[PDB]
RNA sequence: AACCUGGUUGAUCCUGCCAGUAGUCAUAUGCUUGUCUUAAAGAUUAAGCCAUGCAUGUCUAAGUAUAAGCUUUUAUACGGCUAAACUGCGAAUGGCUCAUUAAAACAGUUAUAGUUUAUUUGAUGGUCUACAUGGAUAACCGUGGUAAUUCUAUGGCU
RNA sequence: GAUUCAUAGUAACCGAACGGAUCGCGCUGCGACGGAUCAUUCAAGUUUCUGACCUAUCAGCUUUCGACGGUACUGUAAUGGACUACCGUGGCAGUGACGGGUAACGGGGAAUUAGGGUUCGAUUCCGGAGAGGGAGCCUGAGAAACGGCUACCACAUCUAAGGAAGGCAGCAGGCGCGCAAAUUACCCAAUCCUGAUUCAGGGAGGUAGUGACAAGAAAUAACAACCUGGAGUGAUUGGAUGAUAGGAAUCCAAACCCCUUUCAGAGUAACAAUUGGAGGGCAAGUCUGGUGCCAGCAG
RNA sequence: AAUUCUAGCAUCCUUCUGGACUUUUACUUUGAGAAAAUUAGAGUGUUUCAAGCAGGCUUGUCGCCUUGAAUACUCAGCAUGGAAUAAUAAGA
């Protein structure tokens, strides 16, 4: 009855069981610090939805209308995305894009790549708990994935212990306390 | 704490006698806003006669806090304000009183006893 | 079935209006001078347009002041349908909207001079011989004026003086005078005429010729003559029915967004 | 991701199916379940059957006021405000369901020189006691009938 | 594009239709209502062409009682075998007529990871049909209406036994069928609609409750110092956010949830993650007890 | 200069001032008209995301961006440029 769209972000590969794919899956889940195999293969979906726009395009024609158009906008997300450098923006290098250039976009990794977190894990944990502020507002979410004009910005909230704040509830009860 | 006033798509409107605009406002430290205590703040940045012609709706305080924004809506006369706003909103701020109705389901069982009745069909009021 | 539906529904309403999805099941049902998709209704300018209107009480509560007015008559119903080529004027404010179509399809309260919102166009759809052997005019607004000139035919404008009742300027219907287009694939598109084809049968159809040098075609239903070859009697909405292409409106869009 | 493994033989290469595997923004069902956002839900068989309550009513300066109604202003036809009732308009929209139905319906595409159309918008029109024609009907008042209902009769006003 | 069209003219016809016996604000303005013809608009009725699943253990259908056509009525809002008189003998079919089946309303669409396809579409929009089964009809611009009426059939309610009234495939709710599906809740505030209408009404519609049908995000820990040494372990102590419970304001038609900020709030982080497997296919033990072609597993 | 399209000249119509003739279609090309929702897709930090169609600048007040919400998609039917291919017609 009610009008509103929805989807489904990851789809289950088609053998379960394969040596090959377990091994390499298992290392991006110990390099990034990663719940679960769902992770993976959201962002397993999410390329070949960007992959699988560019095999569309690049079938065709440099001087056709539609390609100069919807080429020259894709290739404007993965510039913003920071996902493609600048220094190449050939539709052809979408196609070799891989998992962990997706994966070394996220926040998980760009508070560790900024080096506040320490350990990949360290940096899971204070995103969920209300730290780290991107641009204006706190996040909150480990996949957020930054825009390459955000990611100078990242910083501790203000609002926090390692912002400048209240130091939460245990330091209280141990200052009072004393 | 106190707060920062600046609003913003303000359209002078005096078809309907009134102004209307969005708010944003800015509060490190506080948590959120009372429409009270935005409304003083409101009147002397716009330089008004009186509160009840100030009314103030919405305030969502976005993810994080320290943000938040909402719609204002400046009359000019509390009697111009009373009369086009509907009531709930003024309500709220307090300019009038609550109007204590009866039920929905109890209205609509007079009017069903109201149609067997042919006549005078007043004693059913007071038989309800 | 049965007799005429008295809801239209969103979604099921024209795309143009621009109505969203949520906030509202149905929508508002303009019958009236214009067609139901050939026109938009009064509310959906109040608070949807001119922003005016938050919600759909506070147009009753401006349209029954008696402030707004069209082609210099009051009219009290919010759901009046306010077409192509109508003047709206508002005597608070003393600001005039005449209703164009913009470049993209969508319609637009262009604002005005004063005394140029007294006049306004009507092509007219066929002229007719009425009783006591008198001929009439009848308009694609739904007028009827009477005793014409001779000279005026189908498929051409009329500017009416509204203050009077009476025609001032006609226009003629040829090669070498500016045309908009009010319906089909492109609409909101202004050019000169190059060369009509007959097709004795049904549906004459026109190719004409953007002031840049595009070349395209609409049927005669949907062509509306402005003035002439060059130059205009009405002025025009924000970049004169040219249309730019799907890549320059992304350039000059994006362009605009950074400051 | 344009994908393939096990099973006929002492063993091999085939045809060939059976079994495995994955999806459903497809139902049912088992065990388990901390959080927030969005949200399908008596379709499948019984278009089987239904207690009770509710879902269609409506008044403006502008059709008709002698409530034996109200209200302070005090009006020689009529101060306003209004129950009730007559008149007008709506009730043919909406909502629900899928039993019918196979060039039927429906879809896109014509035609109406083969026609009806409340309303809206714009037109038109002196040509047939004229300082104004007629008599009944509610509500209301008096009064009954029937076990019982949105049953209603006789009598008197306008 | 095209007429016997519009329109004018002539000769008469009928009453069965218009040419205002209406109302408010203020020699004179504004608009409420009524009604005729002509456009206009919201429509509706017919109508051209092309398009569908299985079945030939369905091959010949249609007709004197309309089957195909012709003339002239009749009837309709108008065109028509739509209907009636006479007259002709046609029409459809092997490119599937006629008949049967559908666990068949049609389409816009949905699922399905090359391309081509295959299956689904009761269900948000647009048509269609129906209100237990069939049939008939009044009023009106519009209905063969069912929250209108009349009748039969099938169910069923009250009766003082003469009679009277009923239609949830509307919203809740119950019985019954089943593998299989929620509250007899609050309100017109939003969205629109009807009306004599700025004001009244709306189970249309919206808000809450039930809800592992489903879609999205992501807790169940992290970091230190103090054995294997070529970064991992070790309940050895150690100090550093919401689940929860109650406020505040905000939200809301009135509650409620979200988002903010608050006093409390984890050390076997007892605030304890389960569900299926471990011969092969299929990732993962020639482990240790019990059973002895038994019980059972086993797609 | 490649790649498009087009006028002439090797004996190439004309009735006029764009259409009539070239047997007829299919085919292909461009164009008309065809509801949205859904689907792909432009733009945009709903905290991310599924979504949604919003927003974004700013001590300025007839606020501005003469604000955005693009566009594609939808056999048979109507129209049109064209030299092949294949039907089809014919045989002053």
């Amino acid at each position: 009855k009610s009008y509103r769209t929805y989807s489904k972000t990851a789809r289950s590969p088609k053998r379960p069981f394969e040596k090959e794919r377990l091994d390499q899956e298992m290392k991006l889940l110990g390099e990034y610090g990663l719940k679960n195999k769902r992770e993976v293969w959201r962002v397993q979906y999410a390329l070949a939805k960007i992959r699988s726009a560019a095999r569309e395009l690049l079938t065709l024609e440099e001087k056709d209308p539609r390609r100069v158009f919807q080429g020259t906008a894709l290739l404007r997300r993965m510039v913003r995305l920071g996902l493609l450098g600048e220094s190449e923006q050939k539709l052809d290098y979408v196609l070799g894009l891989t998992v962990a250039k997706f994966l070394e976009r996220r926040l998980q990794t760009k508070v560790f790549k900024l080096g506040l977190a320490k350990s990949i894990h360290h940096a899971r944990v204070l995103i969920r708990q209300r730290h780290i502020r991107v641009g204006k507002h706190i996040v909150d979410i480990p996949s957020f994935m930054v825009r390459v004009d955000s990611e100078k910005h990242v910083d501790y909230a203000i609002t926090s212990p390692f912002g400048g704040g209240r130091p939460g509830r245990v330091k209280r009860r141990s200052l009072k306390g004393g | 704490g106190a707060f920062s006033l600046r609003f913003r798509k303000l359209k002078t409107n005096p078809l309907l006698q009134r102004k209307q605009f969005g708010v944003d406002i800015l509060h490190p430290s506080r948590g959120s806003v009372s429409k009270k205590e935005l409304v003083e703040k409101i009147a002397k940045q716009f330089r008004v006669s009186d509160s009840q012609s100030i009314v103030v709706f919405g305030l969502k305080t976005a993810f994080g806090g320290g943000r938040s924004s909402g719609f204002a809506m400046i009359y000019d006369n509390p009697n111009a304000a009373k009369k086009f706003e509907n009531r709930f909103r003024l309500v709220r701020l307090g300019y009038v009183e609550a109007k204590p109705t009866k039920g929905r389901r109890a209205y609509k069982e007079l009017k069903n006893r109201r149609k067997k009745v042919r006549g005078k069909e007043k004693a059913k009021c007071s038989g309800a | 079935a049965r007799g005429p539906r008295k809801h239209l529904k969103r979604i099921a309403a024209p795309h143009h209006w621009m109505l969203d999805k949520l906030t509202g099941h149905y929508a508002p049902r303009p019958p009236g001078p214009h067609k139901l998709r050939e026109s938009a209704p009064l509310v959906v300018l109040l608070r949807n347009r001119l922003r005016y209107a938050l919600t759909y009480r506070e147009v009753m509560m401006i349209v029954m002041q008696r402030l707004i007015k069209v082609d210099n008559k009051v009219r009290t119903d919010q759901c009046y349908p306010a077409g192509f080529m109508d003047v709206i004027s508002i005597e608070k404010t003393k600001e005039n909207f005449r209703m164009l179509f913009d470049t993209k399809g969508r319609f637009v309260p262009h604002p005005i001079r004063e005394e140029e919102a007294s006049y306004k166009l009507c092509r007219v759809k066929k002229v007719v011989v009425g009783p006591k052997g008198v001929p009439a005019l009848i308009t694609h607004d739904g007028r009827t004026m009477r005793y014409p000139h001779p000279s005026i035919k189908a498929h051409d404008c009329i500017r009416l003086d509204l203050n009077t009742g009476k025609i001032v300027d006609t226009l003629k219907f040829e090669a070498g005078n500016m045309a908009m287009v009010t319906g089909g694939h492109n609409v909101g598109r202004v050019g000169v005429i190059v060369h009509r084809e007959r097709h004795l049968g049904g549906f004459d159809i026109i190719h004409l010729r953007d002031a840049k040098n595009n070349e395209f075609a609409t049927r005669i239903s949907n062509v509306f003559v402005i003035g002439k070859g060059e130059k205009a009697w009405i002025s025009l909405p924000k970049e004169k029915g040219i249309r730019l292409s799907i890549m320059e409106n992304r350039q000059v869009l994006l362009k605009k967004q950074q400051m």
